[PDB]
């Protein structure tokens, strides 16, 4: 069955899409960093749905505006057909259900390997952020749920699970029961400014114009 | 000392620095009750083949290292980022343990930074590589006298080997420009070939079991630890601590900073341990240094008298230990105050000046 | 850390002849503030009156109702530079404060 | 002709910034200078020429 | 306009700035945390990375102190003119032009 | 090279200070020969007597 | 007569020639060029021999800095002596001897 | 090495390969095949400013 | 002292604000002059 078509169009990230680059406390200070960011003021894809595979590149940034349990998960790798490890992650109910052992599956679900990892599910006017990357082997996701189209506001985004996995991805497509945005992270280095909570409140990215450069 | 002399002249020399030194040691270690099965790994019949190699994540359990010597006849560890006496001290996040079957030309492969056949198509190993090799002769249990065909390697790729990866796909290797069409043949290589282990060969091609040990070294929530004992903790003391295999030195207070839940340590500007999270009741605690300053000694010549002053920088006399006047400059110990004013003789801090004045005494304006 | 100090006992007397120099410089800031304003051999005090041909010299002569016995103009050099240091006693009491 | 210390220098990345006033400038401060001296004496120093 | 008077500040609190951050460079060690250093390596292995990181630390503060004595040596010179100008012009009436 | 780039990043900030002392030379260069030069107020001509 | 100023030239470029002139020497390597010792060495042995070459080209690169900021300070109070000069001797008549 | 590489007139001796800078930095080299005399510079840089 | 990209020439002549070099100068449009 091929019920899921979706259509495209572009928009501007703005100034979304910064993480914790690390898991330490720092209060009242700028900090350089260079990690995977999504670049300032870059050119996401907004996907409307009601169905091609889509490139992974380095890192997704992923985000949504729309109802709650709308959206069932993601499905990571190479081919996607029970052939080799393809990474399902499905996200519902009280327990989200991620392994990278195989499944043959259709594009929309309903209404050889035995890693079952299991966890408390990422769910819950609000908008859900997430980024997702593979670093040595490690998958590595950060989340961010927001009451509010991406906002002019900065926010911060927490990481949740690590996953040493170790397989090669390169590409990846959603699953659902609307629209929904689509971002591509790149090697950056960024200026971080924390406040007296600790928390990520202002950063400038370095390569965007001299401006930034000098600052 | 300082001055490597006998004779002293009139004025103020700094000397050394007073510190008051630790009284307890405090050592805090998670309280987990497993052991790690490395038996099982160590202590297996089958090694895996190079290009399948095995790796079993080993975590929630009390790591003794010390067993491994019994475990397995191996002549000694070979350890990149740590040192293999000092492992039973700190406390990992996570620990893997790869486990495959080489021969023994290709172990100066297997390491960070090195290349070859196996370091390129079958298992490769990340730059900053913080874990530990071993590798034994396996020559009565992998070798056959009609030659042990189960272990294959990978010969052929594309491209080479990411850090990390299992290459486990076996399709043809198409060495030619035409397409191969999954047919062996002229230019359409296997890419996989067998080991040949002979018990006559000589040590070269010896079969040797390698298991390397990658810890995760990292500031997340520790879960692998040594068999170290965890003490009590203590609040408001000078006290020398280990924390989860950090070691230092200090005061620990309560502090009302706002770690966020996946955070454990704090930093500072000079990359420098502020703030920890005690592991077995998760509270946050401060670390200020112990209590510290400058000592300059106040005399006249030593033709005149041997009697000195101590001027403790920038310290309060309240808490001055490890007659008394209160500067500007810091804490005066041993000089007079007079409200008289002289002319400056030897100077103190801010318009402080002491001499020796009247029997004699130092005397400080 | 006392291996580190066992290491530096053999690097020489750079760790001394640093102290040495900055000592110097800490004599010579001194040296140079009494040379420049240390001129005048006795503390001469102004008159009660005010009147000196008509000149009106209240904005640079010290005013006596303040507790630092500064002029206007010296009171508005002092508030328009922005010292970085201006505690020196009980500095660690202020590190230890929680902040 | 072969390669030269100004090349080698600029080519190891050391290189020698222009003057903000250049000698135009500086010989027109100096004839400024030179006639201010010549008709008046001292007193364009002290005011008005 | 008090320009030079807030210079001196601005140089002494970004030298001192600059010698507290040079804290956190590795110096080619395997860490910047001599604790860390000596509770992951043994003895012998330790050693060369604390003499690195003692040979960057020293480095550091010599640099450090050459910079603290030019600009010692500069602000020495303007404050023999500024006692000059004090004993000139304060003192009696100068005939100097400008 | 990148290898040289990567651990003149692990030694820190030996460079920038290093360009800043530069810089400083530089301006202080522009400044004297401002200081020296730049004293008259208006640029005087000679009368064509 | 123009020695001062022929020797301030020759000074600034024998101070660029001896920096360029330092990168030839070995500073206790196998070979001078980078691109030579990332050829034949690998990863970990061309770390030691770049982290050699990297700290003594540090080190001249330093002295040379010093050795500009000293000159910097001598340049800075000869042109004050020709800016007293030209404020009381061109613009005033001066009755101080010699 | 990285750099542009230009035909050149520089007189080799036959018995030479290589010709260096006073920084003994590689700037004329000979092709091993067609044997030319080929001089190396490196690409094009400078300063920015803001 | 190079080429200037972001910086529209006058024909003005004013005093300098942001020096350049070889007697130019910028100042706030950006003006150079
Ligand atoms: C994104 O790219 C498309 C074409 O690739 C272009 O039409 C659109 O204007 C771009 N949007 C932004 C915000 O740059
Ligand atoms: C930190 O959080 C507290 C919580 O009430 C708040 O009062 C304070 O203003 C915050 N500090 C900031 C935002 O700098
Ligand atoms: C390994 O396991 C076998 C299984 O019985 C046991 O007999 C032996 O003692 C174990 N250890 C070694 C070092 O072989
Ligand atoms: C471990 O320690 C914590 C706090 O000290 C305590 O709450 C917990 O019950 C302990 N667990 C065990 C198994 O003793
Ligand atoms: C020492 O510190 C206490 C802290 O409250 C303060 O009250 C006291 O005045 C200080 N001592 C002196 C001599 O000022
Ligand atoms: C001089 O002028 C000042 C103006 O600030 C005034 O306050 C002061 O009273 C005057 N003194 C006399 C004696 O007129």
């Amino acid at each position: 069955v091929n019920l899921i078509t979706r259509t495209q169009s572009y928009t501007n990230s703005f100034t979304r899409g910064v993480y914790y680059p690390d898991k330490v406390f720092r209060s009242s200070v700028l900090h350089s960093t260079q990690d995977l960011f999504l670049p300032f003021f870059s050119n996401v894809t907004w996907f409307h749905a009601i169905n091609p595979v889509l490139p992974f590149n380095d890192g997704v940034y992923f985000a949504s505006t729309e109802k709650s349990n709308i959206i069932r998960g993601w499905i990571f790798g190479t081919t996607l057909d029970s052939k080799t490890q393809s990474l399902l992650i499905v996200n519902n109910a009280t327990n989200v259900v991620i392994k990278v052992c195989e499944f043959q599956f259709c594009n929309d679900p309903f209404l050889n390997c035995t890693f079952e990892y299991v966890s408390q599910p990422f769910l819950m006017k609000n908008l859900r952020e997430f980024v997702f990357k593979n670093i040595d082997g490690y998958f590595k996701i950060y989340s961010k749920h927001t009451p509010i189209d991406l906002p002019q506001g900065f926010s911060a985004l927490e990481p949740l699970v690590d996953l040493p996995i170790g397989i090669n991805i390169t590409r990846f497509q959603t699953l659902l029961a609307a629209a929904y945005y689509v971002g591509y992270l790149q090697p950056r280095t960024f200026l971080l400014k924390y406040n007296e909570n600790g928390t990520i409140t202002d950063a400038v990215d370095c390569a965007l114009d001299p401006l930034s450069e000098t600052k | 000392c300082t001055l490597k002399s006998f004779t002293v002249e009139k004025g103020i020399y700094q000397t050394s620095n007073f510190r008051v030194q630790p009284t307890e040691s405090i050592v805090r270690f998670p309280n987990i009750t497993n052991l790690c099965p490395f038996d099982e790994v160590f202590n297996a019949t089958r090694f895996a083949s190079v290009y399948a190699w095995n790796r079993k994540r080993i975590s929630n359990c009390v790591a003794d290292y010390s067993v491994l010597y019994n475990f397995a006849p191996f002549f000694a560890f070979k350890c990149y980022g740590v040192s293999p006496t000092k492992l039973n001290d700190l406390c990992f996040t996570n620990v893997y343990a790869d486990s495959f079957v080489i021969r023994g030309n290709e172990v100066s492969q297997i390491a960070p930074g090195q290349t070859g056949n196996i370091a390129d198509y079958n298992y490769k190993l990340p730059d900053d590589f913080t874990g530990c090799v071993i590798a034994w002769n396996s020559n009565k249990l992998d070798s056959k006298v009609g030659g042990n065909y189960n272990y294959l390697y990978r010969l052929f790729r594309k491209s080479n080997l990411k850090p990390f990866e299992r290459d486990i796909s076996t399709e043809i290797y198409q060495a030619g420009n035409k397409p191969c069409n999954g047919v062996a043949g002229f230019n359409c290589y296997f890419p996989l070939r067998s080991y040949g282990f002979r018990p006559t060969y000589g040590v070269g091609h010896q079969p040797y079991r390698v298991v390397v040990l990658s810890f995760e070294l990292l500031h997340a929530p520790a879960t692998v630890c040594g068999p170290k004992k965890s003490t009590n903790l203590v609040k408001n003391k000078c006290v020398n601590f280990n924390f989860n295999g950090l070691t230092g030195t200090g005061v620990l207070t309560e502090s009302n900073k706002k770690f966020l839940p996946f955070q454990q340590f704090g930093r500072d500007i000079a990359d420098t341990t502020d703030a920890v999270r005690d592991p077995q009741t998760l509270e946050i605690l401060d670390i200020t240094p112990c209590s510290f300053g400058g000592v300059s000694v106040i005399t006249p010549g030593t033709n005149t008298s041997n009697q000195v002053a101590v001027l403790y920088q920038g310290v309060n006399c309240t808490e001055v230990p490890v007659n008394v006047f209160q500067t500007r400059a810091g804490c005066l110990i041993g000089a007079e105050y007079v409200n008289n004013s002289y002319e400056c003789d030897i100077p103190i801090g801010a318009g402080i000046c002491a001499s020796y004045q009247t029997s004699q005494s130092i005397i400080a304006y | 850390s006392t291996e580190c100090s066992n290491l530096l006992l053999q690097y020489g007397s750079f760790c001394t002849q640093l102290k040495r120099a900055l000592t110097g410089i800490a004599v010579e800031q001194d040296k140079n503030t009494q040379e420049v304003f240390a001129q005048v051999k006795q503390i001469y005090k102004t008159p009660p009156i005010k009147y000196f041909g008509g000149f009106n010299f209240s904005q640079i002569l010290p005013d006596p109702s303040k507790p630092s016995k500064r002029s206007f103009i010296e009171d508005l050099l002092f508030n328009k530079v922005t010292l970085a240091d201006a505690g020196f006693i009980k500095q660690y009491g202020d590190c230890l404060g929680d902040i | 002709a072969a390669r030269d210390l100004i090349c080698a220098q600029k080519f190891n990345g050391l290189t020698v910034l222009p003057p903000l006033l250049t000698d135009e400038m500086i010989a027109q401060y100096t004839s400024a200078l030179l006639a201010g001296t010549i008709t008046s004496g001292w007193t364009f120093g002290a005011g008005a020429a | 306009a008090l320009g030079k008077l807030q210079d001196v500040v601005n140089h002494n609190a970004q030298a001192l700035n600059t010698l507290v951050k040079q804290l956190s460079s590795k110096f080619g060690a395997i860490s910047s945390v001599l604790n860390d250093i000596l509770s992951r390596l043994d003895k012998v292995e330790a050693e060369v990375q604390i003499d690195r990181l003692i040979t960057g630390r020293l480095q550091s503060l010599q640099t450090y102190v050459t910079q603290q004595l030019i600009r010692a040596a500069e602000i020495r010179a303007s404050a023999n003119l500024a006692a000059t100008k004090m004993s000139e012009c304060v003192l009696g009436q100068s005939k100097r032009v400008d």
